[PDB]
């Protein structure tokens, strides 16, 4: 005599059974759903559309989860349209990672999205997110209403534009928690032309990307000081050189509030040592579970 | 029976219907819906009119403008306020941008 | 442990051989389902290679 | 006509849920053979993608 609180699938169901299951369950008033997470499942248009007529039609969905369903063009246009600020929606969590939807996917989301007040936590990871559409995410921080939590992207190609956008965004955003942008094929480290005499004048030359660099790192120590919400970083599996490295070192020295953080493996190693002793520091204390005595 | 009350003065506590989710979104329905108002209440002329006459004020296109060049575009637009208002209200915003001149 | 005193016994052979049936689809279903995975997880190994590797390709470009 | 005479016949419930149960695993044999086919086609052209994304390293360095 239970209902259907949360949803936990991980087999394909075809776009004919998702969408034939999704309107039976907007035609039925099944209020008691708060999560369902399915990976792979393979939504698509139809099905995402599916769910956002039930989402419309009830408005109890609270936590989704649609991970490696290869949502297309017309899937971001559901999910940004059915993400109104007027529809007053219940999803708490959103994922959609193994989604190359890229820009036009993302602004499909944003269209909604963008001004979105709904969720918690948002993953976009391993979604190639082309540097350009880091505009509208852009939109997202220089916004002073806040009241979510999570933003990933990691996996995107977001870049060394899309870092700078983001850091450009932090300088507004007051309220961030985490954040993940590694895996972005962000690349600080200029290469191994780091023996002049075989080119001479590549010093000379190089002033635009090297200048605009020093201007990115510049910014991301400035937003670690001012930062005073953010304290979660990943930077794994990404282009971040030994120099940004230990600028990045000296910066975060100041804010001291940042609980966990992380860098490129090919970063300078004692510096890598000092940033974990460092933040070793910066753990926070885990709440213990108050276990309530049942009376 | 024998009057054995009994009446309950019920007091609403505070602890019904706290938000869940701290810190990045979850307010931007307001000015959204504030957004709609010139989302709805104005015609795109004033708005095309506005992007011009700003980035015409933004001379080093930094998309921003400091308390003179504020001024400046409120009054193109006849503006007529109170400095002091005005003035709190660009600090206000200006904190909402701590990083940003 | 070593006579072989099996006495006539006449099971229901057709229950038997159901339940046969029935225990190589599950094990076929299981396998089936073990591969799955397992070629899923390589599939997604081999993408965030691909991607890796368009992020990468550095050093010997710039040599 | 067929409208009053369902009769009760005493049809054998087991015997049909045994056949129609074995008919379930093989659909589910049927779908998840399909899905592992889909996933190592995948895996496969992934595979050869992150080849032939070093091969794009390859392709880079015979230019």
């Amino acid at each position: 005599d239970e209902n259907i609180e949360k949803i936990h699938l991980w087999e394909e169901l075809g776009p004919v059974g998702v969408r034939s299951i999704m309107d039976s369950l907007t035609e039925i008033p099944y209020l008691h759903t708060k999560s369902i997470r399915l990976w792979k499942v393979k939504a698509q248009d139809e099905g995402t559309r599916t769910i956002c007529n039930y989402m419309e039609k009830s408005k109890t969905i609270e936590y989704l989860d649609l991970m490696d369903n290869q949502v297309g063009s017309l899937g971001c246009e559901f999910l940004g349209r059915v993400l109104h600020p007027q529809i007053e929606i219940p999803l708490l969590k959103l994922k959609l990672d193994h989604n190359e939807f890229g820009t036009e996917g993302l602004m499909q989301l944003a269209a909604g999205l963008c001004m979105n007040s709904v969720l918690e936590k948002l993953s976009l990871n391993y979604c190639a997110i082309t540097a350009e559409g880091s505009k509208y995410i852009q939109q997202i921080l220089s916004f002073v209403n806040t009241n979510l939590k999570k933003l990933k992207m990691k996996g995107n190609l977001l870049k060394n534009e899309g870092v700078h956008q983001l850091f450009r965004a932090f300088k507004v955003n007051k309220t961030l928690e985490k954040v993940d942008l590694s895996d972005n094929q962000f690349d600080t480290t200029l290469g191994d032309d780091q023996d002049p005499e075989a080119n001479p004048n590549f010093f000379e030359t190089n002033k635009d990307a090297i200048e605009h660099n020093k201007q990115i790192i510049e910014n991301i120590c400035e937003v670690l000081k001012a930062a005073d919400t953010l304290l979660y970083y990943d930077f794994r599996f990404n282009n971040i050189s030994k120099t940004d490295a230990k600028a990045i070192i000296d910066c975060l020295e100041a804010n001291k509030n940042i609980y966990y953080m992380e860098l490129s493996e090919h970063i300078p190693k004692d510096l890598i040592e000092r940033k974990k002793g460092l933040m070793k520091k910066r753990k926070p204390k885990k709440k213990k579970k108050k276990k309530a005595k049942k009376k | 029976m024998d009057n054995t009350g009994k009446l309950e003065k019920q007091l609403v506590t505070l602890n019904d219907g706290l938000p869940k989710k701290p810190a990045k979104e979850i307010i931007e329905e307001l000015k959204h819906h504030l957004y709609q108002d010139f989302q709805k209440f104005f015609s795109e002329e004033k708005k095309q009119q506005y992007q011009n006459n700003f980035a015409l004020f933004d001379r080093d296109n930094d998309k921003y403008i400091n308390l003179s060049e504020l001024k400046e575009l409120l009054t193109s637009v006849n503006i007529t306020f109170p400095d002091d208002e005005l003035e709190e209200l660009y600090n206000e915003f200006c904190l909402t941008s701590p990083e940003a001149d | 442990m070593s006579k072989k005193s099996g006495k006539g016994k006449g099971k229901n052979d057709g229950d038997e051989l159901g339940a046969e049936k029935e225990q190589v689809l599950r094990t076929k279903v299981e396998s089936l389902i073990q591969r799955l995975g397992h070629e899923q997880e390589r599939a997604d190994r081999a993408k965030a290679a691909e991607n890796e590797l368009r992020a990468r390709l550095f050093d010997l470009d710039k040599d």
